[PDB]
């Protein structure tokens, strides 16, 4: 009848303001985002100018470099986000996760599984497997001192070696604002990279066996950088879609209100006109 | 401005001569997945190789069945019209 259509127009209109709003906020947070990435780089890119130029030197022996000679479990990190509203953001994250998880189990590896975000921690734990460990409440805005707990943990459990022969981070790559996806990378056992054409004190061994640990560290707080600002661009794309439909169902609404309205007042005038022509 | 989704001839391709019906028969449906894969993809970051090939496809095919106001084509002509787009020759 007429007072629901015009109660669920009146619903639609709030809900398309909201997700308006919502929409330009994350316009505006997607550039937050990209300023903090491209302020963190510049630190990265010395850490890894001294990382080489410590294992030019180095013996290059360090746990994290060297395979294990039979491998039979892989720690997995998957980064996802903390607030609803992003759309495929979780889905893209958790489906790679389950595809690098086919793929380990099918080489004949078994993954135990770190989390970052809420989300990701209900579909794990709908979806019956043991999460290690997680962390949430930061995947909006990630700060150093995040990662830095996260790092130490996988470092930790992978020098054990319960533990893990392999590390791996499932995280998105900001590609561009219009175009992002899920990746899949593998933080441990590092390869060695031999390329083509200095004081170490006390020795170029222990430098590099302190320094490793901060590039694994900096490294997953650059991941989780990227991540927040897919998150932001997904949830502008997502936001956007959002106000579209309600924009539709609105139009739609109207029209049968209006539909309702005119048979309403047919019905009455007729029903007027039925008792004056009984007369 | 056909909607090719909702539009039905229920006769059907019993009065359709062979050569349009062998050429063309295959057009509506390929449309109306063309229309829906277009739908989808407005708001895929990423997307396979074959629903990209897909949606161009129906782009030319969209493209291809448009034509001014009082052009009216021979059969003879329109089979011809849709071969290019059906076979691939416009791709």
């Amino acid at each position: 009848t007429l007072r629901e259509l015009r109660g669920r127009i009146r619903s639609a209109g709030s809900i398309k303001k909201i997700t308006k709003a919502q929409e330009l906020i994350a316009t505006s947070r997607i550039a937050k985002a990209q300023a903090r990435v491209e302020a963190a780089r510049p630190y990265a890119a010395e850490i890894t100018n001294m990382l080489t130029e410590l294992a030019g030197a180095s013996a290059l022996d360090h746990p994290l470099l060297v395979e294990r000679k039979q491998p039979k479990r892989a720690g997995v990190l998957v980064v996802s986000s903390d607030r609803g509203l992003c759309g495929a953001y979780n889905a893209n994250v958790l489906r790679r996760a389950e595809e690098l998880f086919s793929l380990l189990r099918d080489e004949g590896k078994d993954p135990v599984l770190y989390v970052v975000g809420r989300k990701a921690l209900g579909y794990f734990s709908f979806r019956q497997r043991t999460v290690v460990e997680s962390w949430t409440g930061f995947s909006e805005r990630p700060t150093y001192e995040n990662a830095r707990e996260i790092a130490d943990t996988l470092v930790n459990a992978f020098m054990a070696g319960l533990g893990v022969d392999e590390l791996h981070i499932v995280f998105t790559e900001f590609r561009s604002m219009l175009s992002q996806t899920a990746v899949a990378r593998r933080a441990a056992p590092m390869e060695v990279e031999y390329v083509g054409e200095y004081s170490f004190e006390p020795d170029p061994e222990t430098l590099f066996d302190a320094l490793l640990p901060r590039y694994i560290a900096t490294r997953v707080y650059a991941a989780l950088l990227e991540a927040a600002a897919s998150e932001s661009a997904s949830r502008r794309r997502a936001m956007k879609s959002a106000t579209d439909n309600a924009d539709d169902l609105i139009k739609a609404l109207t029209l049968a209100a209006n539909r309702e309205r005119q048979a309403q007042i047919t019905q009455e005038i007729s029903e007027i006109v039925g008792g004056a022509n009984a007369l | 401005a056909i909607n090719v989704g909702v539009s039905v001839s229920r006769v059907g391709g019993a009065a359709q001569i062979k050569a349009m019906k062998e050429v063309a028969g295959s057009l509506r449906l390929d449309l109306s997945q063309y229309r829906e894969l277009e739908a989808f993809a407005a708001f895929a970051s990423d997307l396979d190789a074959a629903s990209k090939a897909q949606l161009d496809r129906g782009a030319r095919l969209v493209e291809l069945l448009k034509q001014p106001q009082y052009s009216p084509l021979a059969v003879e002509e329109q089979v011809v019209a849709i071969f290019l787009g059906t076979q691939g020759h416009l791709d």
